[PDB]
RNA sequence: AGGAUUGAAAGGGAAUAAGAUUAAUAGUUCUUAAUCAAGAGAAAUGGUAACAUAUCAUGAACUUUAAAAUGGAGUGUGAAAAUCUACGGAAGAGUUCUCUUUUCUUCUUAACAAAAGUAAAUUCCACUGAAAUGAAUCAAUCAGAGAAGUGGAAUUUAUUGGCUUUGUAAGAAAUUCAAUGAAUUGUGGUAUUUUUGCAGUCUUCAUAAAAAUUAAAGGGAAUCUUUUGCUCGUAC
RNA sequence: UGUAAGUUAGCAAGAAAGAGUAGCUCUGGUGAUUAUCGAAUCAGAACUUUAAAGGUUAGGGGAAUCCGACUGUUUAAUAAAAACAUAGCAUUCUGAUAAAUCUAAAAGGUUCAUUACAGAAUGUGAUUUCUGCCCAGUGCUCUG
RNA sequence: UUUCACUCAUUUCGUUAAAUGUUAA
């Protein structure tokens, strides 16, 4: 797994079209948007829900999204 | 720390006064620094038997068993020169 | 009776030579125009220590008078060498320690190591730790020179062989005295198995000669004729005297 | 002075090692950033190669063709040699000053080849050898 | 303490059979398979260790990248500079005689 | 171009881990996450230097160097784990007519990668030139073929880069609670042992393997996605 | 605390011999960091008792004589030793196409990847002191 | 028959069978 550190990667990898899948978990504290790949699971840990948001409007709609919270799937 | 025994008090009491001291002799020149002929360093060391490296000086010589030149090794060496320089001289 | 020690040491089934971490054969290079007409200079890369022998090999590196690439060549070291020297091999060269020249060009009284008893067969004589042959005289008419032998005998060599300049190193080597039965075993790693030896008095008549009866004592003369036939040659052979010397 | 413009170094540390080399500029004292006796060099980064008389006119071009460095290089680095060529003829390496070195930022690549030309064209007439020869270590 | 048990088929405490153990979710301890100490490379001449160059295994060169299996330098991964500054020397200073002792003296 | 066959389930060797699962197999199955090999779609910069740059930035024949690949002893020390312990707690359990702010249990994290913060040791580079000689270790040992000082570079420290930290990753697992759903999962130690490295010292008439295989150099000849990974052992 | 004769001056030697040691309450020495923190270790003092290493673990000592110098090995299943080995000392042969020696033979094989500071064959058994006289007999040898 | 001189069988060797011998330069 790889860990993108700033916002202007996860779009370029989300607008990219080398995506499989999307699981967004919700911590106490932070909010990280796993994408994953052909090769590696990329994970962007987000501290602030405006932003979050933005994301969440940057993924394709045909892509699949899995949401993760205290109890999982 | 030792009357006369210096180097040999390693043995104990188990080889021979006579041999005791032989190997004495031997043990302490094989054990000691030389002087290094290409840097005039007390810096040569014995690694095997035969074989000398200079320690701060990176040189590698061959020598004697137990001492850096041996007497016959040396009068061999002034021997060689002088046949030398009368067959290079008419 | 049944076959004696040596008997057994002929056939060499633990009794071969222990030569596993041995670094090779060290002799000459191969004679060639170019040590035969000219010299050919080589670099002293590092002087290492050969396993069961005494004396230091070096580790001599010729170029390649023919064709291109290194010749790695293994001497026997000379006392006095050390790394990075050059030495030159051939009939021109320079009467200096370590530089091979034949045997002819060397002056009367010259002292040489590793000499071939015949040309180009890449060293014989004087190889051991310390030792050297001197040269005795010359004889141009037949192309033959005079050397003395380390053990005294007067041997009569062409006048083109090979020997190399100065003195077998690590000598005084067994001046040293062992002391301990360990330590003589340590000696026989890289050699033959030979070393805790079992007097022939102390065997018994089936395995020795010498076994004996009631006292350990011999019985019969311990000199014997160089025809005895493998087996009951024990002892002195060919004795030309015996006792003390004078 | 050993060390004074157009005399022919050669560089013995760095990437540039076995480099011949042209002085320029000289300062054995050092700048204020510049701790160290340097001199400020041009040389011949890859050694033209020989060429024949069977290539086409067009690869001998090629082939003849020199890369040539401007390195700041200590004079510890460097060990001057007895030959010195003329500034007047490569007068493009009497602009290289101090000032135009610049620390951690690439050298003008077009001021590079600018030298570059004129070390060829010099040796396509032969008039220096020893420079343009390749040294073998 | 939790003692633990070879993976492996090996049972003896080789060069190549080298373990560690480490912890692991809920307090067990599991085996690790730990690589061999390697030597890295020496000059040519003055037999000394390089300097740039990991101490890694022979195979695992080609992975790293083709920078950082080498010193930009002329004999490069071979030779210490100490090794090639004499060399440079020696090729020079030899020459520079050639032309004067021989040569139209 | 150079020498044929066989010879190691303890020598060399491309690449995988955690959790779960079965009446029994599991670095082999399942979930998740990786790695490796073979394939498919006039030719670079920076640094004074040691040297450094997500593939970059061409490099044939031929030749050389190195790795694979090297004894043992003893001393010092870096790091991890176990045990012990300091402070702060959360949950459960034991004792309790005599006391005990009490005694015990749980508080965890992989392969492979990342680079906030920050180490020990060794070797080199630049400035300068040491005597009133200095620098240093438990011991040593070192210096005008250049010490000490200051500023740098590199390598090693059980994967990337050693340790904390991060992704994997809490969604797992452990300890409790309720009847599947809920809670917590700090920071340290000039302590002992083990493991693993490192540094120098001692010792040998002992010097303590080879090849497959890989890389680099000298030389200048030529002009990210995807497929596949066969045979045999595997119970006890 | 104390320790002899003897000695290869290294040892004997843990020689021999004597005293102390428990529990509890305290006191002091040995550092780090710059007042706070930390380590088991040593020494000392009052008091008490059933007077203290001893549950377990845990050398009997001395005076001599013989043999072997020592560490080591040995008759698996009645002999572990004074026997074998050992280091040291000494003798004999051999210049390598040799000496020893395996094989029926052999561009065959072992010491030998070696070269007299080496290879092969023997006796004695560390060190110190010393090895006397005999060449007739039997061997061995002669450059006769 | 002995003593010579030679090599041509024969022995013992060395190498990548890598300038041997005689003229020439």
């Amino acid at each position: 797994p790889k860990q993108v550190q700033e916002f202007k990667q996860i779009l370029k990898l989300l607008k990219s079209g080398s995506i499989r899948a999307v699981r967004v978990k919700t911590n106490g504290e932070n909010t990280k948007f796993k994408v994953r790949c052909a090769k590696y699971l990329y994970t962007y840990i987000c501290a602030d829900k405006a932003k979050a948001e933005e994301l969440k409007k940057a993924i394709p709609k045909d892509i699949h999204v899995v949401e993760i919270a205290k109890k999982a799937p | 720390r030792t009357k006369k025994v210096g180097i040999v008090g390693k043995y104990g009491t188990r080889y021979g006064a006579s041999l005791r001291k032989v190997i004495k002799k031997i043990e302490i020149a094989q054990h000691s620094k030389y002087v290094c002929p290409f840097c005039c360093k007390e810096a040569v060391r014995r690694t095997a038997c035969g074989i000398w490296e200079c320690k701060g000086c990176g040189k590698q010589i061959a020598g004697g068993a137990y001492t850096l030149s041996t007497i016959s090794g040396a009068t061999v060496r002034s021997t060689v020169r002088r046949l030398r320089d009368a067959k290079n001289s008419q | 009776g049944r076959r004696t020690l040596s008997q057994r040491k002929g056939r060499g089934s633990i009794f071969k030579s222990r030569s596993h971490h041995k670094l090779g054969v060290a002799q000459h290079r191969a004679i060639d125009f170019f040590e035969r007409h000219s010299t050919v200079r080589g670099l002293v890369k590092s002087i290492e220590h050969d396993p069961g022998r005494g004396a230091p090999l070096a580790r001599v590196v010729f170029r390649n008078p023919r064709q291109y690439g290194l010749d790695k060549e293994l001497f026997i070291c000379a006392e006095g060498l050390y790394s990075g020297q050059y030495i030159y091999c051939g009939s021109k060269a320079s009467l200096h320690i370590g530089n091979v020249l034949p045997i002819g060009q060397c002056p009367e009284g010259t002292v040489v190591c590793n000499v071939e008893s015949k040309p180009g067969d890449r060293g014989i004589i004087a190889r051991a730790s310390g030792n050297y042959a001197t040269v005795i005289s010359h004889n141009a008419d037949n192309e033959t020179t005079r050397i003395r032998l380390p053990s005294g005998a007067k041997k009569t060599l062409k006048s083109n062989c090979r020997a190399m300049v100065g003195i077998i190193a690590g000598g005084g080597r067994t001046e040293k005295p062992i002391l301990k039965a360990g330590v003589a075993y340590r000696m026989y790693k890289a050699k033959r198995t030979t070393w805790p030896r079992v007097r022939g008095v102390a065997m018994n008549p089936v395995d020795h000669p010498h076994g004996g009866g009631n006292h350990q004592h011999v019985g019969h003369p311990t000199t014997l004729k160089r025809s005895s036939p493998p087996g009951q040659k024990a002892g002195k052979v060919a004795a030309r005297r015996t006792g003390l010397i004078r | 002075k050993i060390l004074a413009p157009g005399r022919v170094v050669i560089i013995l540390s760095g990437r540039f090692a076995g480099k011949k080399a042209v002085v320029s500029s000289v300062n054995l004292q050092g700048t204020k950033d510049r701790k160290y006796g340097f001199v400020t060099v041009v040389g011949v980064e890859r050694a033209p190669l020989k060429i024949t008389r069977k290539m086409s006119a067009k690869v001998q071009e090629m082939r003849t063709s020199v890369k040539s460095f401007c390195k700041v290089i200590n004079v510890n680095h460097v060990m001057p040699t007895k030959y010195t060529v003329n500034l007047e003829q490569f007068n493009l390496i009497k602009q290289v000053k101090i000032n135009n070195f610049e620390a951690g930022k690439v050298y003008p690549i077009s001021q590079k080849k600018a030298i570059s030309s004129q070390f060829a064209e010099e040796y396509r007439k032969g008039k220096e050898s020893w420079l343009f020869t390749k040294l073998r270590f | 303490a939790v003692r633990v048990t070879y993976v492996r088929k090996h049972s003896y405490n080789t060069k190549s059979n080298g373990i560690r153990i480490v912890k692991t979710a809920g307090g067990n301890m599991t085996v690790q398979h730990r690589q061999k100490i390697s030597n890295g490379v020496r000059c040519g001449d003055c037999g000394c260790v390089l300097a740039g160059i990991r101490h890694i295994r022979p195979h695992q060169y080609g992975w790293l990248g083709k920078s950082k299996r080498t010193v930009t330098r002329a004999y490069g991964g071979v030779k210490c500079h100490k090794c090639v500054q004499k060399k440079i020397l020696r090729a020079f200073l030899i020459n520079e005689h050639n032309l004067i002792k021989l040569a139209a003296a």
